[PDB]
């Protein structure tokens, strides 16, 4: 039977001097357990193939927004996918959510982070706004 | 060498992964761009 | 085998009084059972874990749109996920697709909604450009 | 169990005389029977249901780009789906990613293509920007 | 969230949008707002 | 869709286009019409 884990926001975190801001996750729906969230990343515990998809709604004028989803593991850094978005100028009309997915090999001891490059990043905690999941095939 | 400072109104940008230039976006610029663009 | 169900608009409806849009759905690929279109909702027979997938494709110059997807039982409704899109204010640029996915535990007598929030929303009947599908895992 | 195939741009292709852009891909991850990646193309060898994705960032003012994936086979083409994505006047600001996806019954015999229906299109061909991927159901 | 200040609530986007923002790429709920703002 | 009336059929939106609409962000098909 195919794992899965679901995972909504919690809380956000923006480091001073940093260009980053980062969703601590919380888990809403899991079965199996080759995959568990630590905060602001999800831990790899079993090696295999995932299906791993990522939504982020962001209420920012910032000129583009957008998320990237990285593995870390073994000293190397791998980018898996980048959502990209075009924000219009006026705050009321500066919603767009966006979201991205695909299939990829990951270790045993592997680090997914989901990080938007941007300081204090205006983005929605909301659960069916801003969501990270996984499937196991 | 390329060069992409903050300072002189340019940034590399982690999202895009290209520089870009801070008076091109100013009103809608991100965080490295608040020395130039204010 | 993994039950699956994708959908096709057959035609939008919109009541008067109201500020929604909802879309009457087909079948177009359907393999085991468990999930049912009944107009412009989908009821659940069999509970389980479902990949659940919408897209909307609007041409439309208000300034957002985008689609609610829920799950309606036990006498509550949930919010499984949205999709967000701004719009530009030129009808010949005026388009935009809206996807969004997600894994869910969806329950025996469920009902899911796709509901698009404003009334007489311009959609595209296209079975390419709009679609709704279900994988149980 | 599931055959996968996850593919990324290695070069884009555009004829003089025509008006449309499509890429030439490159396996990154392949599990399984089933597909195979010819050019521009995929080929489908095994009769089966499959989920299709795809993803293309483009970096380009046109005023409404994206993608259009299509399957050919017994003498007819159909359109699967679409990804459309209104873009801004400024160079500047003009990214966006276009993501769309959903499950189709395939044939053997089969092929698959991805087109951009503009010549010359701008698009990144960046393997976490660009991409293209199968899971057999 | 009041009708009297021109602003409505949005069921998609979840917040209070005010109507002067959004003329001629308005809902509905903005209809009367836009037609009579300068009446 | 009258190409003498300045409109081309847009493969992506599948729907005619004015290509009066979109001057300045038109693609090749427009590119005479546009330019002159
Ligand atoms: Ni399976």
């Amino acid at each position: 039977k195919h794992s899965v884990l679901h995972l909504v926001p919690v809380n956000i975190t923006s480091k001073a001097d940093s260009d980053v801001t980062e969703v601590m996750w919380q888990p809403v729906l899991r079965r199996g357990r080759g995959l568990e969230a630590q905060g602001d990343i999800v831990r790899v515990w079993d090696t295999g193939i995932y299906l791993l998809y990522s939504q982020v709604l962001f209420h920012d004028v910032t000129f583009t927004m957008g998320q990237v989803v990285s593995r870390e593991g073994q000293g190397r850094r791998e980018t898996l996918f980048r959502c990209i978005r075009s924000m219009p100028s006026d705050p009321d009309r500066a919603y767009n959510s966006c979201y991205s997915a695909g299939v990829f090999h990951l270790h045993q001891g592997d680090i997914i982070t989901v990080k938007i490059p941007r300081a204090n990043a205006k983005l929605s905690l909301s659960p069916h706004g801003t969501f990270l999941g996984f499937v196991k095939l | 060498s390329l060069s992409c400072r903050k300072e002189q109104g340019k940034f590399y940008d982690h999202l895009l992964r290209d520089c870009i230039s801070c008076a091109s976006i100013c009103g809608q610029h991100p965080k490295q761009c608040a020395y130039f663009c204010e």
